[PDB]
RNA sequence: CCCGCAGAAGAAGCACCGGCUAACUCCGUGCCAGCAGCCGCGGUAAUACGGAGGGUGCAAGCGUUAAUCGGAAUUACUGGG
RNA sequence: UAGCUAGUAGGUGGGGUAACGGCUCACCUAGGCGACGAUCCCUAGCUGGUCUGAGAGGAUGACCAGCCACACUGGAACUGAGACACGGUCCAGACUCCUACGGGAGGCAGCAGUGGGGAAUAUUGCACAAUGGGCGCAAGCCUGAUGCAGCCAUGCCGCGUG
């Protein structure tokens, strides 16, 4: 469950650190965003040699939630934190290589199966 | 290139009107004038002066053979 | 990386806690003549020096112990046992 | 000479600077050569020297001299620098190698051959 | 390595040529085009630019650029003002 | 680059290492170092030697040889005569790889080779004949060390093109 100027931690090693959330994709003025979608961010904090620098724009989509997300039994999985990975801007391809923290096991989504074969944990 | 124009400094239609007007095309034909040429300027009598110092200093310099 | 000298790693971590486990028990018949030495009894830290003076020669004599050690520590606590004597 | 001081303070041997900051050991290098024009000599000469400012691959921009009777150079296509001045562009303190990697030989020379890069006409 | 067969057959270019510094003229473009380590050459008889012939030097190398020392008593103790 | 330092200066005692030692602790003392340049910063592997020079010196340290140091970055310890270790292990980190998505693998500053960088630097060759090293009373066995061939006029030398 995230919403506007929600700041968040990379998990991966595009370079970034600490980015801000400026829009949650899809519907019209739709509020929160769930645990397995994407969400228009900038880059707040990065690294010097970083793929990208701060102050850019461009797609990313979350992956662990303070709130964190149910299952359909009714268990929760909540987290310590709330993180996110980087897209492409136009393609949706995960720039970032190297994912830490574990992630979902709702994921299995094809386009992010990329991600979850990086992925550290379930 | 749309070009937008705000008129408050009157209180009728009519001047906040016609200030519009120079406030557009003349702004339009103030950023239309370019640069244009003249470039470059030759010498005219340097071709001459400068035989001199080429000359005297050709002259000068023979003293070498020994 | 495909070597037989995979088995020297497995090899000497076997020797690597049998080791571990003679080197604490020397450590303990110390704490055994502190012991004593903290109390003072000149006999009873005797017996305690007397008890691991033959486990400590079988141990520097076994390889882990070189001789100087093995001197030095049957040196400073008998003098310091004749302080408690 | 108050060998006294000299004891405190040695004979201070100037170091030799250089003349071509190109690069230092590096005999040659590349550089992208960008923006190719013509320049006019100095007070003693009369003439139209063709010049061109050249990107280093060092990242230094340098001017070099562009020696020919006929060029092919397009405000691009690498070329090789060497050391040398020329004593009439203030300025300048590199030459330009004819024959380079993206820069042909001057056309329709005979002497001089190994210098303008132009391959010996054995036809 | 030694021996025999063999047509003189299969094997030469590079730089420079005014002085420093060995070695030249003619023709062409005419402060234009260009040369250049240094001084400098070039405005229609250019030994320095370009071409040709000839000459000099070197040699399976020849020129160019880069680097250190020397010359440089321009760091001088040797050995300066 | 002008003051710098507090296990830092020393002593006693315990401990510790193959062995001396603030190597490490407790207490006492407040000293130690610095213009013959301390501390701080930048730069660089050192020497035998090599290039040059009349000499004295100036520059340099590829290659032949000896010494030190490192092994993807950093930390640590064990085994062992000896390492706190290139072709071992554990931890952290960075960058890649495979997948059965569970879970694992990898370290060419070893020989070739590859991409890149760069002005520029070579075969993904043959073999233990030779010398040497490792186990054994001995016989054998292993080695891209090493010994050779190749690519290049890069250099030194020699001859030829009558």
């Amino acid at each position: 469950m995230i919403q506007e100027q929600t700041m968040l931690n990379v998990a991966d090693n595009s370079g970034a650190r600490r980015v801000m959330c400026i829009k949650v994709l899809g519907g019209s003025h739709r509020r929160y965003a769930g645990v397995g979608d994407i969400i228009k961010i900038t880059i707040k904090e990065a690294i010097p040699r970083g793929k990208v620098k701060k102050g850019d724009v461009l797609k990313a989509v979350v992956v662990r939630t303070k709130k964190g997300v149910r299952r359909p039994d009714g268990s929760v999985i909540r987290f310590d934190g709330n993180a996110c990975v980087l897209l492409n801007n136009n393609s949706e391809q995960p720039i970032g290589t190297r994912i830490f923290g574990p992630v979902t096991r709702e994921l299995r989504s094809e386009k992010f199966m990329k991600i979850i074969s990086l992925a550290p944990e379930v | 290139g749309v070009i937008v124009i705000k008129a408050q400094e009157y209180r009728s239609q009519e001047l906040n009107r016609e200030a519009a007007l120079a406030r557009l095309v003349a702004m339009i034909k103030e950023l239309t004038t370019e640069k244009k040429a003249r470039r470059p300027t030759r010498p005219t009598r340097a071709s001459k002066e400068r035989r001199l110092a080429s000359k005297a200093q050709k002259s000068s310099v023979k003293a070498m053979r020994g | 990386n495909i070597k037989s000298a995979k088995k020297r790693a497995i090899q000497s971590e076997k020797a690597r806690k049998h080791n571990a486990s003679r080197r604490s028990m020397m450590r303990t018949f110390i704490k055994k003549v502190y012991a004593a030495i903290e109390a003072g009894d000149k006999a009873a830290a005797q017996k305690a020096f007397n008890e691991m003076q033959p486990i400590v020669d079988r141990q520097a004599a076994k390889g882990l112990i070189h001789k100087n050690k093995a001197a030095r520590h049957k040196a400073n606590l008998t003098a310091q046992i004749n302080k408690l004597a | 000479a108050t060998v006294n001081q000299l004891v405190r303070k040695p004979r201070a041997r100037k170091v030799a600077k250089s003349n071509v900051p190109a690069l230092e050991a590096c005999p040659q290098k590349r550089g992208v050569c960008t923006r190719v024009y013509t320049t006019t000599p100095k007070k003693p000469n009369s003439a139209l020297r063709k010049v061109c400012r050249v990107r280093l691959t060092n990242g230094f921009e340098v001017t070099s001299y562009i020696g020919g009777e006929g060029h092919n150079l397009q405000e691009h296509s690498v070329i090789l620098i060497r050391g040398g001045r020329v004593k009439d562009l203030p300025g300048v303190r590199y030459h330009t190698v004819r024959g380079a990697l993206d820069c042909s030989g001057v056309k329709d020379r005979k002497q001089a051959r190994s210098k303008y890069g132009v391959k010996r006409p054995k036809a």
